[PDB]
Parts: structure tokens; sequence; C-alpha cells
């Protein structure tokens, strides 16, 4: 609309938009990394045996 | 009959743009012409 509310909610829309970006970018990054684990795990044996 | 005719006029008009602007979107108020009430309420303790 012509407003300045308008505009400053659609900044808050790019905004908020961002930062899920940002955090599920950085989960296929910490997953990777949570993945690696189970998969040494699951072919490690316990030392007891 | 004083007279078929008259003079009417046109809409007025507002917005919310320099300090009213901020304050809706942050203090959550606003106020006709914060402008005019904000310079006459500091120009008035300065006399």
């Amino acid at each position: 609309d012509g407003t300045g509310i308008s505009l400053h909610r659609q900044l808050r829309a790019i905004q908020q938009l961002a930062r899920n970006v940002q955090a599920v970018l950085g989960a296929f990054e910490r997953g990777t990394a949570d993945q690696m684990l189970h998969v040494l795990l699951e072919k490690a044996p316990p030392l007891a045996l | 009959e004083d007279t078929e005719a008259d003079v009417p006029v046109t809409y007025g008009e507002m917005v919310l743009n320099g300090a009213n602007l901020v304050t809706a979107l942050v203090m959550g108020k606003a106020v006709r012409s914060l402008d005019d009430v904000g310079r006459h309420l500091l120009d008035m303790q300065e006399e």
C-alpha cells in the first residue's frame, strides 16, 4: 500500500525468511556430523568384546 | 431559496510519517501532528 507500515512488515518478511534459511542450511552442516557418528557407532564393536 | 448553488470543498488527509511511523511500530501508538505537538511541548519549556 502506499504506507510506511506495509513496507516495514515486508521488511520483517524478508528478514524472518533469511533467518530460517541460515538455520536450515546449517542443519545439513550439523547433521552431516551427527549422521557421521551414527554410521561409526553402528559399525563399532563394544571394546569389551 | 437563498440560492440553488453552493461552494463545497475537497477531502482532508493524514499519514504516519516522521515520528508517527516510528512510534506506531515501536511504541504502538500515534497522534495527529506529533511534529507539531512535539515542537510546542519542547519549545514551551524554553519560553
